[PDB]
DNA sequence: TGGGTGGTTCTGGGTCCATGGGCTG
DNA sequence: CAGCCCATGGACCCAGAACCACCCA
DNA sequence: GGTGGGTGGTTCTGGGTCCATGGGCTG
DNA sequence: CAGCCCATGGACCCAGAACCACCCACCC
DNA sequence: GGTGGGTGGTTCTGGGTCCATGGGCTG
DNA sequence: CAGCCCATGGACCCAGAACCACCCACCC
């Protein structure tokens, strides 16, 4: 819409009066008459013609246009004039023949305005395409007042939610004492153990009846469908659970207590009449619920909506690709669809909208179909698709094709016997020959900490195959295919029956992550043309890459990159479209373009897959990347010596990963003693606790127990604190912290150990950064052990290798000593410097940019390389010693705390580390330290060299800056670091930093302008 | 307005301002270049597309050296992307005007560009020239009227030789294009080639009657001579009976062999403006020190009125008129 | 196509659901916007509510006309209520005067199209397909113009011979002047290391034949005066036909030639596709040859290629070049050359 | 007439680490 | 053979900045 | 089914102002 | 001589006003 | 009032040649 | 080694005839 909408109008009006002749408002109304309609039918109103309506001067007034809502209901109206007439005395005219004024354009070729509420809001030029979008968006967001307050009604339930689930626990409590309950609530958990989920918890029936009387009161109070909860199979189910409990004083108690909390919103939803106003609340009610209750089982479901855009354009697409490939139709008889997610169903309801109100008849009765886990978005998505159905036709009728099932496990089986009519549709599903599978499918890959202990569902007979296929192909390490939405993928492959459509919306991950190269090498052969349009969006990135990627097409609310995929598979190759939206791009506008482009007429750039099965990222193969090699995985598996040697190193470690780093780290090794004490003395007091609760993890989450961890107390055996295996690491650029490197603390040590055993051996290790690398590649060169977070993915390449008896043998590979003494008649000490300065050299960091974030940095003989060796040697002994390099000038001034209040020195004393820009954000060489220390003498070729997203000074002046400890144990009941007693040792670091800046920056200065 | 970024057409515009300092009026300014550079522009368009006589141009002496001024920045993608443009307005006619084969229906055309032109570009030069269009009707009777009085007090015809015709404000040429079609076949050739002469002062009414006496003497003929007897000069200043008319060399030599030749008829609708409407216009009427002289010292001084309004452009065109005739004639007008 | 046509319907039923009226002027935007939007492609645009003179002098103001970009009708559409019988409301129409040569008398149900006066097709407007059908072959059909141009071109043919002589014999005037024989002798010794080692004066004189006739075609049925101000070898034989065709010279020919080349010139201004007006430089190739050098055609090869072998011919380089080169003929890097264009 | 006051919505901008699969052994 | 190295991207939230009343100093 | 508004286009048709600016005084 | 008086006729244009054309509403 | 015939135009349709001229021989 | 044998397939076009339109003689 708005611009793309604005254009075509400013298009079209031209070539009407250049292909017809004519400047009257009879022939040139035609493109405003466009704009509008076109804008309404995606804001879900029409924009009906020439529609008399009898006014209070007693005329048929019939204005140009009367923008109307499903209901026949006039919200807005609109009169175009000639650009002849004047606008201003025009409209003057027709409001004195009671012309309407609520919501009125009146508009000329050339001007625009707009009388809401009997008052211009605003008047625009239509010639700029931006005022009109402003112009038009309040004409058609303009509602009623009733709708205002209803509105603001929805906004207040869900300030209340958490109050009146507070008083539904109550009662639920309450319920336990009870014998009756628990009566049945022990049945329910037996029946659900056999169909739902095989883990079923009593918390887990106590979620499920707190949700049917939360509904079924809303289904009176808000709603006026209260015999849906007397009709609905799961509902009559869970009503006689609630009844033993809920019922005489029990149900009185509770009802008066929160009626105020269903009043208001009863009061205003009284006044709204049309569904699909009202349908707003139940997906307000859908996400908030869960948010202020079960939070971790809300992570596990993927609770969220898929705004309407989203799903009307996926329907409109699946028409179009229905008739292209299978000239077939989505309302054609046998075109059968299923909704793997129904959730606030939404996928059917405007299935519903789109179907023709003739053949609406039979694809409601029995070939529509959807699942649904949870029980309020059953029972929210039910009451949708009848009351849509409803109001389209005329007519009510129950929807018989909703199945509570885990649309995974059911693949024979009572998965889906909750009730009976529940399992007699699970099974009529799985019968019906359904063509097109569309949806929103849940995402989770891991989980979001071991601490929260909420692992994924495992699903046998889906993981099974995936194993089979995708993940067998897959020649990456760490396999993430075993994604929630993954397994959807895979289950609707085999779903399909013969020919049809999977069009889903997913993490884009699919398109360009080294996991999923088997999954993009095995879908070709599963399908036969696959559409995809990237909505990018992912800000789990940093730097330039986040507004690269914008705002996501979730209205912001997910941080991962989104692909509205279509896949559809015929009755030659593989045909892979693609179409990312433009970069730097907002919600707002992604949401617009799906709302208005028409999938027929999107650009489709073909990309071939490369031999990696790389869709995306095709690398150029002109270029000569194919130059000697750092380290390859050959080299370090080697028996041969210098037989398979084909590399510069022969040991690839990567940095350290702590899987705690609050516990293993800290600022001074004083706090790590106390720190370690308390970790090791709860397991030592866990590995006493009965093997039953430490088994399942019944036990306290103050220590970050990670997975080695939990199964070492599962053996019950017992730790030691030791202050030697505790040594100064890198863990960020430019920062030393103090790590615990205990085998206990530390679980995954990778070869590290092989560098610097226990960091008693001196070693010096090139850090590289690993592919994929979404931050610019970087590399330094240190002599304290790194960790993976320090560089993407850190990838230690040592100088000497301590063997198992303590032998340092130099890593360098000998191969290359013989390879490079033949190119250039060295000595390998020289040699690491050199490779340090090649990885220094910017043609080669910027021509092969491409290169170095798939694979290892193959090196280029360099023809000096007595020049090259020199380069590295200063660089990185520059980069080894910063500490103690050179005081770069710094002009340091305090400041007065003005007013001498206590309060106000200690709040100057905080960690107010801010660089000073100025205008388009320009570093002005100043450096605010705290509120009274305020560092300057900065030159801009100290923030030139970065040594990632941040430069080599933001890097420091970050892990300067004062945080608090995500883990709350740490973050009170341990230390918090202040910055007063540190500002003096920051000046001194950053006076060397910003000298090491300079010196590198010169060095990197000097190089070819030409790459090898 | 984008040629004035151009070092080139801004040499050649100062070149041209200065010539037609001298030739056609001594404030000769960048908006009377640029005007003339339109003109020249849309009409060399039109005169290939919808009257198929793009040589006009290239056999045009004053058209010749306006172009000049045009070649610094009309041609290749410049000329192709105004011409994309411009065709939305010039399709429609083009399209209809080629299914039309006689001149005198298409001539209705040459009389909207003239009368609107000016309307739209510059309404304040329109009031000083005076761009407007003599009805058929008038021309016609006025050219029989002026054969009647011809035979009566002269004993001659318009089409007996001797007999030079002079129009001393051609605008659409109506008067020299009627004329062809009332004198004889047989005599034509030797009238439109020594005894038909005319004057223009501006561009777009000069261009519109060479093009409009020369396909009409073609379609009546049935052979396209050039009419080398149209002058680009102001007639109330051409009175060196000089470097009036000297745009190009061969306009020069044409202004000094009208000024020669013996005429006996000075048929034509003069311009007339008393004074400017509001002084605001700052649009007053030239000044022509010779004529303004005559008429003080005759129609002027032998008037007993206080208020003179005899300086009108009409009553200065009627002052040359007389002294023009040199010997007998008459002098036939349409005025206030 | 069908996609538009399943819109449209989308639309006709959204107008009586959301607005609750089966009024014509409510009912009729479906329709303008399936036809506006079929001629959006078409090259043509549906302008509404234009007026138009009928015979008798009543003006009559069809619902809507499909302009071309020279501004001329090339078809109508009147839309009536339902409530109604269409062929009664058609006759009616008629007699007030509307135009019969390609009319879509539409009815929300069902809809005629009256093309040359006499009913073509009568579909269903509830069929995708038949809709399809009717609106493709009103959005097809061949004005009077497109006809009396394939006339004009046919006839230009047979009178090319005489046309050249009147050519023929300019250049023949030509070889009197010195400044021609001069600039002659100059192109010849240039295109005698160019073009052919035997390079005679008949080869220039035909090479001059050519850039004058084409010359004047350019400008007139072509409109494209600039090609030859702008083109490297035509300011080569300009400089060569500049030593005589130039003022009463270039007159006379214009006059004597302009019976040969007034009819085409007619037809042609009211044609606006390039691909109709193409048919014409078919001939003038095809025909020079016959009419002037009859055996130079044959060393040359002076036979166009009908279109449907060269359409299918680069249909297929793009099927085999996906298949053996995995690349397209629009990818970049595929160089492609035609030897001899024609 | 800022200014305090005290919230109160827009808005840009980025993490350590779960955890399955090869892999000698 | 089963404990031990490698990986690899990850269904938002959060300081902090206008800005908004809001009297009211 | 006429029939009168509603809306927009398409022809006639009627009907009419303050104020420039040279020349003549004029002192 | 500049600084007062005294004339004297002026190269259109545009708001109603029909009056159609078409068609929704309103009777009939 | 057709009907055949005289006259001129306008599509189709069917149906097919001697002889250039490079190369290998060849005595 | 320059005559002397040996192939070998070729970038259309134009007369019969059909049939059609129109008008004149000819039956009817
Ligand atoms: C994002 S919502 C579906 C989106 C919804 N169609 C919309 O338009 O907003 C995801 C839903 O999938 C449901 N679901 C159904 N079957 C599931 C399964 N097997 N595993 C996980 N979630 C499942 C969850 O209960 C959750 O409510
Ligand atoms: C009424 S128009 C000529 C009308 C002409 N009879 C016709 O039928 O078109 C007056 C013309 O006089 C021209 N003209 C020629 N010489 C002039 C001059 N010295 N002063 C003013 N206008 C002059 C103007 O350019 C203007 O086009
Ligand atoms: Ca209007
Ligand atoms: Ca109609």
């Amino acid at each position: 819409m708005s611009l793309q909408l604005v254009k075509k109008f400013q298009k079209r009006l031209e070539d009407i009066v250049a292909y017809g002749g004519t400047r009257n408002e009879s022939s040139v109304r035609a493109a405003f008459q466009q704009l509008l309609s076109d804008w309404a039918e995606g804001s879900g109103l029409r924009l009906i013609t020439e529609v008399t309506q009898k006014a209070v001067a007693g005329n048929n007034v019939r204005p140009d246009g009367t923008l109307k809502d499903s209901l026949q209901q006039s919200r807005g109206y609109w009169e175009s004039k000639d650009e002849a007439d004047t606008l201003d005395d025009e409209i003057q005219k027709k409001l004195a023949k009671g012309y309407p004024r609520d919501n009125i354009i009146f508009e000329d070729s050339r001007l625009a305005v707009l009388m809401q509420n009997g008052e211009e809001v605003q008047r625009v030029d239509m010639g700029d395409a931006g005022a009109l979008a402003g112009l038009l968006k309040l004409f058609f967001e303009f509602e009623p007042p009733q709708v205002l307050e209803f509105r603001k009604a929805v906004d207040h339930f869900k300030d209340e939610m958490p109050h009146l689930l507070k008083i539904l626990r109550e009662a639920a409590d309450a319920a336990e004492q009870k014998a009756d309950y628990r009566g049945e609530r022990d049945h329910f958990v037996e029946i659900a153990k056999e169909a739902i989920n095989p883990d079923f918890s009593p918390r887990d029936a106590r979620e499920m009846l707190i949700q049917h009387i939360l509904t079924g009161d809303l289904f009176t109070s808000v709603f006026d469908n209260a015999q849906y909860h007397e009709d609905n199979n799961i509902a009559q189910q869970l009503q006689q659970l609630a009844a033993t409990f809920y019922k005489g004083p029990v149900k009185r108690d509770i009802a008066e207590r929160t009626k105020r909390y269903y009043g208001a919103i009863q009061a205003a939803a009284a006044q709204i009449a049309d569904h699909h106003e009202k349908q707003r609340f139940l997906k307000a009610l859908y996400e908030n619920f869960y948010r202020a209750y079960n939070p971790a089982g809300a992570e596990r479901l993927g609770i969220f909506y898929t705004p309407g855009e989203i799903v009307r354009f996926m329907i409109e697409a699946t028409d179009t690709l229905l008739e292209k490939h299978f000239q077939k139709e989505l309302a054609d008889k046998g075109v059968e669809i299923l909704d793997p997610a129904t959730g606030t169903g939404t996928f059917i309801t405007e299935l519903i909208d789109f179907l023709p109100k003739a053949k609406l008849e039979q694809k409601y009765r029995e070939e529509l179909h959807c699942n649904e886990l949870a029980l309020l978005p059953y029972y929210i998505a039910n009451l949708n698709i009848e009351a849509t159905y409803a109001q389209k036709m005329g007519r009510y009728e129950e929807f018989r094709n909703i199945v509570l099932v885990d649309t995974l496990d059911n693949t024979s089986g009572l998965f889906g016997s909750v009730t009976a009519e529940n399992l007699e549709r699970a099974k009529r599903q799985n019968a019906r020959p359904v063509r097109v599978i569309i949806g929103n499918p849940p995402y989770r890959a891991n989980q979001a900490n071991e601490n929260d202990n909420n692992k994924n569902r495992e699903y046998k007979e889906i993981d099974r195959r995936i194993k089979a296929t995708y993940v067998a192909a897959s020649t990456a390490q760490k396999t993430k295919l075993y994604d929630m939405y993954s397994r959807f993928l895979r289950w609707a492959t085999d779903r399909l029956k013969e020919d049809g459509i999977v069009a889903f919306v997913s993490n884009s991950s699919f398109i360009d992550s080294r996991t999923f190269d088997g999954f993009r090498k095995e879908v070709v052969k599963d399908f036969d043309h696959i559409y995809i349009l990237d909505m990018k969006g992912n800000a789990n990135t940093s730097g330039e890459r986040r507004k690269r990627e914008g705002g996501n097409v979730f209205n912001d609310q997910i941080k991962v990159g989104v692909a509205v995929y279509f896949l559809v598979r015929s009755a030659k190759d593989t045909k892979i479209w693609y179409h990312a939206v433009p970069d730097f791009w907002r919600a707002r506008e992604k949401l617009e373009w799906l709302k208005t482009t028409k999938f027929e007429d999107i650009e489709f750039d073909h990309i071939r897959p490369d031999a990696k099965h790389n869709w995306l990222g095709q690398v150029d193969e002109e270029n000569d990347w194919n130059e000697f090699l750092p380290v390859a995985d050959k080299d370090t598996k080697q028996a041969k010596g210098l037989g398979q040697e084909r590399a510069i190193f022969k040991l690839y470690s990567l940095g350290v990963v702590t899987n705690r780093d609050e516990w293993v780290y800290s600022r001074a090794e004083d706090e790590l003693a106390d720190k370690v004490r308390y970790f090791i003395g709860r397991y030592n007091e866990i590995i006493k606790l009965p093997l039953g609760d430490l088994m399942s993890r019944n036990w306290e989450g103050d220590i970050k127990m990670t997975r080695a961890t939990i199964a070492d107390a599962q053996s019950r055996k017992s730790y030691s604190l030791e202050k030697n295996s505790i040594v100064p690491s890198l863990y960020r650029p430019f920062d030393v912290l103090k790590m615990y490197f205990s085998k206990n603390l530390n679980e995954m040590q990778y070869q590290m150990p092989s560098i610097f055993p226990k960091g008693v051996g001196e070693n010096v290790v090139i850090a590289l950064s690993g592919s994929p690398a979404a931050k610019p590649f970087q590399v330094l060169a240190t002599d304290i052990l790194p960790s993976l977070d320090l560089l993407e993915k850190t990838q230690c390449l040592p100088f000497y290798r301590y063997t198992m008896n303590g032998e340092r043998l130099n890593n360098i590979t000998d191969y290359a000593l013989k390879a490079f003494q033949t190119h250039y008649a060295i000595s390998r000490e020289d040699i690491f410097h050199y490779v340090y300065a090649v990885l220094h050299h910017p043609a080669y960091r910027e021509k092969y940019a491409l290169n170095l974030r798939q694979e290892f940095p193959r090196i280029p003989f360099y023809p000096e390389f007595g020049r090259w060796a020199a380069w590295g040697r200063e660089l990185m002994a520059l980069h080894i010693g910063f500490e103690s390099v050179a005081p770069y000038p710094l002009k340091r001034t305090d400041e007065p705390p003005k007013n001498d209040t206590p309060e106000a020195l200690a709040l100057a004393k905080k960690a107010r580390l801010k660089v000073q820009r100025d205008a388009a954000k320009q570093p002005t060489g100043a450096v605010e330290l705290d509120g009274l220390t305020t560092l300057a003498g900065i030159p801009a070729a100290a923030w030139a060299y970065k040594l990632g997203n941040r430069s080599a000074l933001e890097w420091v002046l970050e892990r300067h800056k004062e945080t608090t400890p995500k883990d709350a144990t740490i973050r009170e009941k341990f230390n918090t670091y202040r910055f007063a007693d540190h500002k003096e040792r920051v000046i001194d670091l950053l006076a060397r930093v910003t000298t090491v800046s300079v010196e590198t920056v010169r060095i990197v200065g000097e190089m070819p302008a030409e790459t090898m | 307005d984008a040629a004035e970024q151009k070092a080139d057409y801004r040499g050649e515009r100062d070149h041209f301002v200065e010539i037609a300092k001298e030739a056609i009026n001594p404030d000769f300014s960048p908006r009377d270049a640029r005007e003339m550079l339109i003109q020249h522009i849309l009409t060399g368009d039109l005169f290939t597309s919808v009257f198929d006589n793009a040589q006009y141009h290239e056999d045009n002496n004053i058209a010749q050296q306006l172009q000049q001024l045009a070649a610094t920045f009309y041609k290749g993608p410049v000329k192709r992307d105004i011409a994309e443009r411009t065709k939305r307005y010039y399709g429609a006619i083009q399209a209809a005007a080629a299914q039309i084969a006689d001149h005198h229906e298409k001539q209705r055309f040459l009389k909207a560009l003239y009368e609107n032109f000016y309307r739209a570009y510059n309404p304040a030069g329109a009031e000083r020239l005076g761009i407007f269009y003599t009805p058929g009707e008038i021309v016609r009777f006025m050219i029989e009227a002026t054969d009647t009085l011809l035979e009566k007090h002269f004993q001659k015809e318009l089409a007996d030789k001797g007999v030079e015709i002079l129009d001393p404000a051609t605008g659409t040429g109506t008067f020299i294009t009627e004329l062809i079609d009332f004198l004889p076949k047989a005599k034509l050739e030797q009238k439109y080639r020594e005894e038909l002469h005319c004057n223009e002062l501006a561009l777009l009414p000069y261009y519109i009657a060479n093009l409009n006496i020369e396909a009409t003497y073609a379609q009546k003929m049935g052979r396209y001579e050039e009419f080398r007897n149209i002058v680009l000069v102001d007639t109330l200043d051409n009175t060196g009976f000089g470097l009036f008319g000297s745009v190009t060399a061969e306009n020069l030599e044409r202004a000094k062999r009208q000024n020669a030749r013996p005429v006996r008829v000075i048929i034509g609708n003069p311009p007339y403006r008393a004074n400017q409407a509001n002084e605001n216009d700052n649009n007053k009427n030239r000044e022509y020190k010779e004529i303004d002289r005559r008429i003080k010292a005759t129609y002027v001084a032998a008037s007993t009125a206080q208020k003179t309004k005899l300086y009108d452009m009409y009553s200065r065109f009627l002052r040359w008129a007389t002294d023009r005739l040199k010997e007998d004639g008459i002098v036939a007008f349409v005025s206030n």
